């Protein structure tokens, strides 16, 4: 037995890893289906099963030594994307956890400190026209980036007046090149309703952020990227309708 | 929303159009829970 | 055989959150048992690993030798009820006798707890809160005089008819709450339950309320979850005729029987707007005091 | 049960009796609309017809499911089979059937 | 057994449809005599049974192509028919509920539906001078019409503010050309008092009104009429005196 | 045509889940509905018109 | 109870009639899911149920008074349509029966008899170049029409060697317009494998043909619609893959 | 409650057919009861209606005054086994000593049981079949006469190497079947097992076999089901000389242990091609004999 080796089998994906820190299981609670005492909507749900809950792939950054950092919006990711977009289109209802598991490895002769994070309804905010006088709004593509996700404006201010000082509130693990090679993150269904749209709200935010930056030597390796993997659990959808998008 | 899934089909000798009456009420789920005033109130301006 | 296997076996529609902790009581904090000296291998409490996402574990008693000592100190004062239960200003309404705001004394108000930052950042620790309310109306004139007047205060729930005129035919408060007070009494003190249609109010709504497209137009729209806005807050004077007196109303709110679920980073930008997390962006601000160098005081 | 006014025509105050009733007649081609409303009862406007509507004037929240029943009054020789459709939140007004 | 086909025997008097809905009881509620508990008069009660409990066809109305509807007011209805009205001028208080049976038949080429609806305390307004700005009142004839009826003023409005379109909400029964072809109504004593006037006070009011108009095409039959039928039961009179009228 | 009102169930139109519904209809009662103060009145005192 | 007037639910849908024949049950034996015994595959199929099993309203035929006759094959009338398709397009496997409910309606005084027949495994020939000395082969558009279905080049000949004189054989129901209106045919997964590709393979065709001519006279209503309505049941689904089409 | 109902209640999964009807034994035709008459109101067999679907259940018992007739008539005949354990023409090779066929005494005849009507369109009746098979080959020259000839008969496998030549390599037959018979010798018979992949063959396949765009050219290949597809039939003569005897070969098809499945309309038109039910459209004929009139025998 050990640590730091894990494997990670969900329907027919798996990922593998041998130098990993333990798994954090969100807020000390793992994900479920919706009981017959919470659930409010009469209509007998879609729990699809295998099809949905399934690793999946959607982006890769590339980590550079002077990058602000990076975010996605969740479930926006995937409903482009496998047939498990295609259910949070057809119906009105959705609920589901993740299984987050980012990965960046290189050598023994690279440093550098990531912070993988789950905040929990994570809204933006602008700069207010520099000054503070302006009441603008993020564009639907700053909100809602989707599969290539959002650089940082700032990343000291999380883009909303919150420090990312105090990030590690919210279930998080580091990703240290000196010990780990990825970070892996499992969440429940959080919201204060049984069921919501996926398309039009966004249950967290996953924020891949180095502190420490990225360093190497004159080596042979300077192209050393980010990659974010995710899979659906205990996945349920109501309210079937006809196809409906962005 | 109301579609035709095939045809109002009539003979000879009857009319080539007619109605529909919709009823409308609450299931026996059906529950309410915060009290406000009338959304339009009936009087201009004042009574008697 | 029949039926399935991989149907009886199925955990699908599992309905118990699995607990991963359970809650111990901690009426004092916790007691010191007393330590020792060791000289072991492989038992090494201080080194940990960070990466993992856990905070220490490390105990005081395997990091120096320590007495015997049985605390009572209370964690009562660290509750959320005891810790919201303090009433603090969420808004302030002005009724001038002549002026750019509001001039026939009435005034509507869609109830907004945030536009006041110091309730506001206690407030943002949390993403979501279930609790009670306990309102408070303080009257007075700018100087902070008190005059005989009679003020009408009505809450006008979402889908109410709102006052368009100081003497509307909505004053009639035939179902709708309102209360009469004279500024001559002490502050009107009111309880107000919880009446969100979701669990729990949100102080934070990623994402869009509408359907649709999402253009420059509607796109001030973003982050507005109508769960937690119960509607507009009217004020009269009370009519016919017009006062004779300029007035101010604070309003206070007092939380009780309060839940808090998800902990938040806590706001280190000045708050710019309602409902919008904006900030200056030219103006950012470090979250504490600087020094001139890392090996000075 | 109360009547669901979906035919919104104030012309000419004389004819609001039609207000009550949908017409349907003998289209000649397939799956032509027929007709199409909002199915929230504190909104303007069909609904605002009903006993439903106006008590739930009285009241800001609701929750449950809701019945329309549609009678034709057509003669007993006219027949017809016609589809009715809920299309939950989000989607817009289906173009076709 | 069946449910379409119903015969209603009161006294001598005899009703036959073959081609009805079901009967409704008014209020979920039979009508009965008034209990020693209830009444406050001290006379002993005539209950002449029989000879006033029975059918008695009033009106016959002409269901024209372009029609706004009638109504009737109970009981000023049979006030100068048969024995039952001898009762109820003779006397100063009165009480019984009736048994409806409004009928009205066409062919299977034919369309329309009536709406038969019992409005309790159908008390009916005036149009205000056309503007509003005059409080005038109903003649006797339009109050208490009695045998003929009257035709409404307005359909929509029923001649008194309230909206024909929440009238189903009181019962009723509707007569649909293609399904049925009679409606029966039985309604108890519907009053704050244990007996009343009959003369000067009217229980309720029977509204007869087409939603949906009556067409046909240029066959062999223009003229249908709708027929009103009632039976007065449980009938009681007390406060015996001299013979007084409208 | 009969006068009642639908008694067709949401269970046997749609396949549905279960809901232990819990939601209060105490709300919806003539005394709490009729417990509301309104106006009802207005007496004018002028001291000359 | 009676034996014309039925109705059928599956998940959020509802067909009624007043006026049907028998439901048939195809050959003698309900639609069920595959046993761990008779399937292969090893992989966790998934059973979406609700979102897929389901009616389907996908063509709508003017019956005219002198037509060949139309089909359909299943399944790839659903291909394109619904979560049912997009189950089919994302897997390699699938298996289900159908519910079909074909339905055409007219008056009293209109005439004539449709044929309703799921003949499986419906592979169509092709005229030989009229003399046959040409050995083509139906086009794309021909065996897999899917939506909008095809005409018949002959209907004597089933555009196969074979005679409709014979069709009633494979699970058939009639629509003989003065009795019924509508018909309804219940099938199996029927195929000689477990599971099978779906876009590929077509387990079967609905043939819509009519027999005896419709005919009416000059009456008020000369448009009569056929419309093909379907149901999967017991859906399952197995291969996970990227989306693939025709 | 935990876990939720609609997955506890849930027939998802159910594996068995449930079945509507059950099978009989029906040795003997079935015997006719005595009948008499009947003047009832109600009980009416005769009338029936025909677009439920079904067949007519009326009884001849119910329709004239039937006597006792005790039916010993067997059905044996009229079973899957012994209506198909009839051994019918399904090839012929020929050998011709020069011409446009095959040449060099080596034949390769790609498995089709169709290509000849007979034996074809009485199995076309069904459309899954299941058994196994006895195949009869039956030698000699074009007149019918018996010549001292040794011939090689080898079964190829779907994957395994054809014959190239009259002396290709492949003929050492280290593992796939091969029969030696000389013309002298009565017919080869031999015994096959049911060797498709699928649980049975099919005699139609409303599909194609490959995936992506079907253009005019691959459009050939649709009703295409490889699973009954058992690959090639070679031939010998053998070498390495040219042999001296014009021959024939024809193979002769026997099934037992029969199992066809699902029902199909019977072919009424003439078969034109292999694996293919094209035909002549200008030619179509009516499936039976016709007459002048129909009032008239
Ligand atoms: C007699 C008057 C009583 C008024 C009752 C008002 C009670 C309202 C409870 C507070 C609801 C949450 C406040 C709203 C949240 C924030 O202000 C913004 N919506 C943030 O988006
Ligand atoms: C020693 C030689 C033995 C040869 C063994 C061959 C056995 C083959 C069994 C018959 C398989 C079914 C026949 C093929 C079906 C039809 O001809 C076409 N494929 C129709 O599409």
């Amino acid at each position: 037995y050990s640590d730091r080796v894990a494997q990670l089998t969900i329907g027919n994906s798996t990922i593998t890893t041998q130098e990993a820190a333990n798994i954090i299981v969100g807020y000390g609670e793992w994900p479920s289906y919706c009981s017959d005492s919470d659930a409010t909507a009469v209509d007998k749900p879609t729990r699809p099963d295998v099809s949905v809950n399934r690793f999946y792939t959607l982006d890769t950054k590339l980590w550079e030594k002077s990058s602000k950092g990076w975010y996605w919006k969740f479930p926006d990711v995937l409903t482009e994307t496998g047939v498990f977009g295609q259910n949070a289109q057809f119906h009105y209802l959705y609920r589901s956890g993740f299984c987050i598991h980012v990965q960046c490895n290189a050598s023994k002769f690279h440093q550098g400190a990531l912070l993988v994070a789950v905040l929990p309804e994570y809204v933006i905010g602008t700069v207010a026209g520099g000054t503070g006088t302006e009441d603008s709004h993020p564009p639907y593509k700053q909100t809602q980036p989707g599969a290539d996700g959002f650089e940082l404006q700032h990343p000291y201010v999380l883009d909303a007046g919150i420090p990312i000082s105090q990030l590690t509130v919210c279930p998080h693990q580091w990703i240290n090149l000196r010990t780990n090679n990825c970070a892996t993150i499992i969440v429940p269904y959080i919201n204060a309703l049984p069921f919501d749209s996926a398309l039009n709200h966004c249950n967290f935010g996953l924020l891949v952020v180095p502190i420490s930056p990225l360093d190497y030597d004159q080596g042979a390796t300077p192209v050393i990227p980010i990659t974010i993997t995710l899979a659906p659990m205990c996945s349920e959808f109501a309210g079937l309708r006809q196809a409906v998008t962005q | 929303s109301i579609w035709y899934q095939t045809n109002y089909v009539v003979p000879i000798g009857a009319p080539n159009t007619a109605y529909i009456i919709a009823l409308a009420a609450a299931q026996k789920n059906f529950t309410m829970q915060l009290c406000k005033d009338a959304s339009d109130i009936l009087q201009t301006g004042t009574i008697q | 055989g029949d039926r399935v296997a991989d149907v009886i076996e199925s955990s699908i529609g599992d309905s118990v959150s699995r607990a991963l902790t359970h809650a111990l009581p901690a009426p004092t904090g916790q007691n010191t048992q007393v330590s020792s000296h060791r000289l072991d291998t492989g038992k090494v409490p201080a080194l940990q690993a960070a990466e993992i996402g856990a905070s220490s574990n490390a105990s005081d008693e395997s990091m120096i030798e320590t007495r015997c000592v049985l605390n009572s100190h209370s964690t009562a004062e660290t509750t959320l009820d005891s810790f919201f239960s303090r009433a603090g200003l969420v808004g302030e309404i002005d009724l001038p006798l002549e002026g750019t705001t509001n001039p026939n004394g009435y005034a509507n108000w869609d109830i907004d707890i945030t536009g006041y930052a110091q309730m506001r950042r206690k407030v943002e620790l949390f993403t979501y809160m279930r609790f009670d309310a306990e309102f408070t109306f303080v009257a007075c004139t700018p100087t902070g005089e008190v005059v005989p007047q009679l003020l009408q205060y009505m809450f006008v729930p979402p889908g109410a008819p709102k006052p368009d005129s100081r003497e509307s035919l909505a004053w009639q408060t035939a179902t709708n709450p309102s209360v009469f007070v004279k500024l001559s009494d002490p502050p009107a003190q009111v309880s107000v339950p919880f009446m969100s249609p979701a669990s729990a109010y949100q102080w934070f709504y990623d994402g869009y309320p509408t359907f649709g497209e999402h253009k420059q137009e509607k796109d001030l729209e973003y982050g507005a979850c109508p769960n937690n806005m119960m509607g507009t807050f009217s004020v009269r004077t009370v009519g016919t005729s017009k006062s004779k007196y300029p007035l101010v109303v604070r309003i206070y709110m007092r939380m009780k029987h309060v839940r808090a679920w998800i902990p938040r980073p806590m706001r280190n930008q000045n708050y710019l707007f309602k409902a919008n997390p904006n900030y200056a962006g030219n103006s950012i601000k470090p979250t504490g005091a600087s020094r001139t160098a890392i090996t000075t005081l | 049960e109360t009547i669901l006014e979906v035919n919104n025509v104030p012309t000419n105050a004389t004819s609001l009796m039609e207000r009550l009733r949908f017409p349907v007649s003998a289209q000649a081609g397939k799956g032509e609309l027929c007709a199409v409303f909002r199915a929230d009862p504190g909104r303007s406007g069909p609904w605002q017809s009903t006993l439903l509507g106006q008590l739930c004037g009285y009241y800001t929240q609701w929750s449950g499911s809701l019945e329309v029943t549609f009678m034709f009054t057509g003669s007993f020789m006219a027949t017809g089979k016609m589809l009715i459709a809920y299309t939950p939140p989000g989607g817009p007004l289906p173009k076709d059937r």
